RNA sequence: AGCGUGCUACUUAUACUUCACCGUGAUUGCUGUUUUGACGCUUUCACGAGUAGGCAGGCGUGGAGGUCAGUGACGAAGCCUU
RNA sequence: GCCUAGACCGAGGACUGCGGUUUUUACCUAGGAUGUUGGCAUAAUGAUCUUAAGUCGCCCGUCUUGAAACACGGACCAAGGAGUCUAACGUCUAUGCGAGUGUUUGGGUGUAAAACCCGUACGCGUAAUGAAAGUGAACGAAGGUGGGGGCCCAUUAGGGUGCA
């Protein structure tokens, strides 16, 4: 709303809050990102280091679909078990019958190993796993089954 | 004339009321304005200040924090007090039976307190079973984990986050971030 | 001074009395009586001007 | 609501200092001193008159 | 003081606060405007210049808003507007709006006299 | 009306008991004031006797150097160098005609020496101290300037320092006592008027050269008589 | 003015005054005001008239008579601050002024027969004592005025 | 009624002292008497210069939702007026 | 210790306090002016306007270290007349939900540009780091130490537990 802006309160004061010496001018200092190497170096060096220069190799025609691999950690892995049957599975799971967790079918590419698992065997289906994630799954008596 | 040793006409710099115009938050302040004014209990004076805090000054307290706070020695049956929202944590393996008084509960949080035998009460229900805050335990959420705090106090060799819209190798990584491109700060 | 204060405090505890350990700034001097045996006051006057070159 | 000077209001003076009553009753402000009609400066203190 | 008793009414400044140079130029109206000029003799408070509004002239909170008879004046449009002054007839007075017709104004004056409300503008 | 008469009777009984208890406290402060008067007179006569004896015995009695000073800021708040400004602020002299009591030591003497071109100070007599405390004496209670109109204010703020009366406070100031700091800091700086009779023709020069600043010593009492 | 309604909490009850501790104390008259003193009236109808002071009424006023035959100034009250107390005195020990008080001068043109009788009874003794001092009756019958070069700060009365 | 110097009294700033009132900041207390206002009431103390500039609290205008079953051809708005 | 001349002021509004006198569960000068008398209400009293007198008062706005300036605009008056909207953002605040969140691209529906309803994806978040190939977050109660509000046991003190 315009009735809340300070332009309405500056009415009657000569300079409208812009100063009498400095005044409000068209473009003192330039337009946009002007002077980044000469007189705005002190700004870009302090607040945006790394701005100028080249780093790394280019990639012509990069399709981000190739690199799709959403991550799921171990502390969030049991949220993929059916909510209505989570508590029963946590009790009756054994080596003879353990829940199957299809991580790819839920939209995840790699299983990572953050957190701690319940001491309960599980069968985890993943495209990729980390070394420690699979070590923790085997320790609770589970297994990782690679899919594609 | 006076030689002033301090600045004149200085506001206290602390909130004396919520900025919110929610009438129901006013009633809780009403109740604890009376309690802090009349009980000499330090618990009620702390709560009155906490009811004034802004959204970033009352971070959510996860149900995992309550589990960890109840795991202190001799604190298993204390009353957990959260001036704010209590959120769920799907990374917990188990939750105890506990009594928790909070401004708000999420659907997952309430489902977890009652499933494990606990109670999820409001701060007015707290004031009758504990008008002096006896056997209570105030829990506050992490304030410095916010993303906005990542950019606070940014400077050379400060280790803070650049204020940037996109992230990648072409975005503020070459000169001033790398010794092969001049210097590194 | 820490050691001296500790020694004074323990000796006062041993004697069952008290000792004050805070330092004090110099205070104005007390009253006193000036004897004039051999020291009868000598009268001085400002001296006249002379040139010594 | 109004500060009253104990040096003007006698009742306030007695409120603050009850001993003022005894001071008034005993005439402590005009108390005589009992002493001898001596003059001990007859000797060497006449060094003040001349030297 | 036919109204509820009040302290003596003090008006710290009784003249109008007139805008600087509203007397020199017709385009400058007497409605007060604060001078903002760098060299202004009035903004810098030179001796001999006009008085200016400041919070020191504020009215005593016990005599504030009281007319010479000791009443606070409430604007009345229709006869139902006098109902809010039923329990305040000795501290609040009614003022009839200029746009009330000659018919309704007579009814308001008649009911106000019945209700005991005092009327500040009884002739018009 | 019934409730008012019931509470009035209860108040009357409680006030009867309170007055009975306070009578003893007033006897205590009466005895203390009488003892203070006795020791003042005895010390004065002792000093007079010592002076007379030293005069008789071809000796010279040297008075004990004053332990207390009353400092009045007679200079405005404009054009003060940073160090004397800070010194005047630390003496709580932040306005013209502000007075404060200072216990003389080396530290406080070098403080007063720094403020010397802007203040007039001296050695106050007992009657001057009494007049100051009676007419313009105020206490700092919860950071508020409260008139010393009743001995209960002094008791409530200095009873842990054995000050139960205005005369206890005056005695503690005059004969500089073990709790002089607390007693003088409880006293709000005295706000005096201008002198009746004026200053000298030009204030801001030392008292020795015909001005008003610096140490005037016992004539501070006359100056306080002009300003209080 | 505006349309600001009175509120329900705006009470109209008048509080009682606090209990005042201004207990009145008696009037202290000037040392020069002694019954029988000749006074000069400075204001009022009888301004400039020299009159005899008779009694101190309980109203803080002074009972005064001309006497009426000499001056035309009757028995009445005056205020002590509108009077110059001279040094001339008349022996009024033989004048009965017991019946004179505030209620005598109560407001009820005509004149009471009682008041005329009292005028004569008082004036008989007043004239008898006035004749003893020569020129005192003539002095009382003459009006007072300030002549050129009269300085009241230097004159004795 | 000049120059050097001493003395008595006197003159008066928005400065100082006491007091009234305005505002700001703090401060005392207020729910079995909280009693149809607690965004409210109340005790006390200190303080008040200000360009550029910041913030806060308000006044006024065209038009809009709701409400006053508001004013009005028995005269709205506008305009002139010790 | 005592007497005495004058000026200005009278905030507060049942009681509550401290003293004093105690002749007394009473009185007082002691937590802020009362008593009495006269006059006036066709008015003494107060305000404004105009004008006279006394005293002071240079033309505003602007740039400037410095303006009444022999610096610039302005003869006068009325009406108009200048920090806006948008895309994307930083801080702070309020609100809804909360490890998720966003109905409005679209579909349903309608009293039809409104209101009401629906869901897949997608954006942001939930993982970082490296130029990249790639790898990828618990020794321990998700750590120890000194503080740390609050809470618990105590009984000045002291101890326990100690979120941010
Ligand atoms: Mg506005
Ligand atoms: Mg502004
Ligand atoms: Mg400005
Ligand atoms: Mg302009
Ligand atoms: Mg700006
Ligand atoms: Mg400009
Ligand atoms: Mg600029
Ligand atoms: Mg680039
Ligand atoms: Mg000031
Ligand atoms: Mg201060
Ligand atoms: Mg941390
Ligand atoms: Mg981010
Ligand atoms: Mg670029
Ligand atoms: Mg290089
Ligand atoms: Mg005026
Ligand atoms: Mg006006
Ligand atoms: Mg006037
Ligand atoms: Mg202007
Ligand atoms: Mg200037
Ligand atoms: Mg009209
Ligand atoms: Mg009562
Ligand atoms: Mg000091
Ligand atoms: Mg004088
Ligand atoms: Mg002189
Ligand atoms: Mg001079
Ligand atoms: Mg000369
Ligand atoms: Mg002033
Ligand atoms: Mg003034
Ligand atoms: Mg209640
Ligand atoms: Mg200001
Ligand atoms: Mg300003
Ligand atoms: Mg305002
Ligand atoms: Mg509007
Ligand atoms: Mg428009
Ligand atoms: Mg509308
Ligand atoms: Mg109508
Ligand atoms: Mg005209
Ligand atoms: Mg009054
Ligand atoms: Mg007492
Ligand atoms: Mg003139
Ligand atoms: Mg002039
Ligand atoms: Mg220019
Ligand atoms: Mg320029
Ligand atoms: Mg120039
Ligand atoms: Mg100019
Ligand atoms: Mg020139
Ligand atoms: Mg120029
Ligand atoms: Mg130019
Ligand atoms: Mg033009
Ligand atoms: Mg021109
Ligand atoms: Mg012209
Ligand atoms: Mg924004
Ligand atoms: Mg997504
Ligand atoms: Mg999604
Ligand atoms: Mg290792
Ligand atoms: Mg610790």
């Amino acid at each position: 709303p315009t009735r809340l802006t300070k332009t309405r309160k500056h009415r009657g004061n000569v300079s409208a809050g812009k100063g009498r010496i400095g005044k409000h001018r068209k473009h003192p200092g330039g337009r946009g990102k002007a002077g980044g190497q000469h007189h705005h170096r002190t700004n870009l060096d302090k607040y945006h280091p790394g701005y100028f220069g080249k780093v790394g190799m280019r990639y012509f025609h990069k399709q981000q679909n190739h690199f799709w691999r959403p991550e799921i950690n171990l502390d969030k892995l049991w949220t993929l078990v059916d909510s209505e049957k989570k508590d029963e599975y946590l009790s009756k799971s054994s080596a003879s019958a353990a829940p199957v967790i299809d991580t790819l079918a839920h939209g995840y590419g790699k299983v990572l190993g953050k957190g701690r698992l319940p001491e309960v065997p599980v069968i985890v289906k993943a495209r990729f796993v980390s070394k420690l994630a699979e070590e923790k799954i085997r320790a609770v008596g589970g297994v990782v089954e690679l899919v594609a | 004339g006076r030689d002033h040793t301090s600045k004149q006409h200085v506001r206290s710099g602390h909130r004396t009321a919520p900025k919110s115009d929610n009438v129901y938050l006013q009633l809780l302040v009403k109740l604890y304005s009376f309690l802090a004014r009349r009980t000499d209990a330090p618990f009620n004076k702390v709560i009155l200040k906490s009811l004034f805090l802004s959204k970033i000054n009352r971070p959510p307290v996860s149900v995992s924090r309550i589990s960890r706070a109840l795991k202190q020695k001799g604190a298993a049956e204390k009353t957990i007090v959260v001036v704010g929202t209590v959120t769920d944590d799907n990374r917990l393996l188990e939750f105890p039976k506990a009594t928790i008084a909070a401004l708000r509960f999420t659907a997952g949080a309430k489902d977890r307190i009652l499933k494990n035998g606990g109670e999820a009460i409001t701060l007015d229900q707290l004031a009758l079973r504990a008008p002096k805050g006896q056997n209570t335990l105030i829990v506050r959420g992490p304030r410095n984990s916010r993303e906005a705090v990542r950019h606070f106090g940014f400077g050379p060799h400060k280790g803070k986050a650049p204020r940037i819209l996109s992230k990648g190798r072409k975005f503020e990584r070459a000169r001033g971030r790398r010794r092969s491109r001049g210097f590194k700060v | 001074r820490v050691k001296s204060n500790a020694a004074k405090k323990r000796e006062a505890k041993a004697n069952g009395e008290t000792v004050y350990l805070k330092r004090q700034a110099a205070k104005p001097r007390g009253s006193r009586i000036i004897s004039t045996e051999g020291n009868i006051p000598q009268t001085l006057a400002p001296v006249a001007y002379e040139t010594f070159i | 609501v109004l500060k009253k000077n104990p040096l003007k209001n006698k009742q306030v003076l007695l409120r603050l200092n009850p001993y003022a009553k005894a001071y008034a009753a005993e005439k402590v402000g005009s108390a005589k001193v009992e002493q001898a009609k001596v003059k001990p400066s007859k000797g060497q203190f006449a060094e003040v008159l001349k030297n | 003081a036919t109204s509820v008793p009040h302290p003596k009414i003090v008006k710290k400044y009784t003249k109008k606060f007139k805008r600087h140079h509203s007397d020199r130029y017709h385009r400058v109206a007497e409605n007060w405007r604060k001078q903002k000029g760098i060299d202004s003799c009035v903004r810098r408070r030179f001796r001999g210049t006009i008085p200016q509004p400041n919070i020191g002239y504020g009215s005593n909170k016990k005599t504030k808003f009281l007319n010479p008879a000791g009443y606070k004046v409430y604007l009345v449009k229709n006869v139902k507007d006098l109902d809010v002054l039923l329990l305040h007839t000795k501290s609040y007075a009614a003022e009839i709006a200029s746009s009330v017709s000659s018919r309704k104004r007579v009814e308001i004056v008649a009911k106000a006299k019945k209700l005991g409300v005092k009327v500040t503008n009884p002739k018009g | 009306e019934k409730a008012q008469q019931k509470t009035a009777e209860e108040r009357a009984a409680a006030k009867k008991v309170r007055k009975a208890a306070n009578k003893e406290k007033r006897k205590v402060i009466f005895d203390r004031a009488a003892a203070y008067q006795k020791e003042y007179t005895e010390a004065e006569r002792s000093v007079i006797k010592a002076k007379r004896d030293a005069k008789a015995s071809n000796s010279y009695y040297v008075d004990a150097q004053p332990k207390l000073v009353f400092v009045v800021r007679i200079k405005g708040i404009n054009k003060i160098p940073p160090k004397p400004r800070k010194v005047l602020q630390l003496l709580r002299l932040t306005q013209i005609n502000a007075g404060v009591f200072v216990r003389l030591t080396k530290a406080t003497s070098e403080l007063i020496k720094l403020a010397e071109p802007y203040v007039a100070y001296g050695y106050p007599s007992l009657s001057t101290i009494r007049q100051l405390v009676y007419k313009r004496g105020f206490g700092k209670v919860n950071k508020q300037r409260i008139a010393l109109s009743d001995n209960a204010i002094i008791e409530a703020n200095l009873g842990k320092f054995n000050i139960l009366s205005i005369e206890d406070l005056i005695h503690e100031i005059y004969t500089v006592g073990p709790n002089f700091k607390q007693v003088s800091n409880f006293l709000w700086p005295f706000k005096l008027s201008n002198p009746n009779g004026g200053f000298r023709a030009r204030k801001f020069q030392h008292f020795i050269q015909g001005g008003d600043t610096g140490n005037r010593e016992q004539f501070i009492n006359a100056l306080v008589k002009q300003m209080n | 003015m505006s349309q600001v309604a009175p509120k329900w909490y705006q009470s109209e009850d008048v509080p009682a005054p606090k209990q005042t501790r201004k207990t009145a104390r008696p009037q202290k008259l000037r040392a020069s005001l002694v019954p029988g003193t000749v006074l000069i009236l400075l204001a009022g109808r009888f301004r400039g008239k020299r009159v005899v002071y008779l009694k101190n009424l309980e109203d803080n006023t002074l009972l005064v008579s001309g006497p009426f035959k000499v001056n035309g100034v009757p028995l009445r009250r005056v205020n002590a601050r509108y009077v110059i107390a001279t040094s001339t005195k008349v022996n009024v020990s033989g004048v009965d002024v017991s019946k004179f008080n505030v209620e005598y001068f109560a407001r009820e043109k005509e004149i009471k027969a009682e008041r005329v009788a009292d005028q004569k009874s008082v004036d008989a003794a007043l004239l008898s004592e006035i004749k003893k001092t020569p020129l005192l009756k003539q002095y009382l019958a003459a009006s007072f005025s300030l002549k050129n070069g009269d300085r009241p700060h230097l004159l004795k009365f």
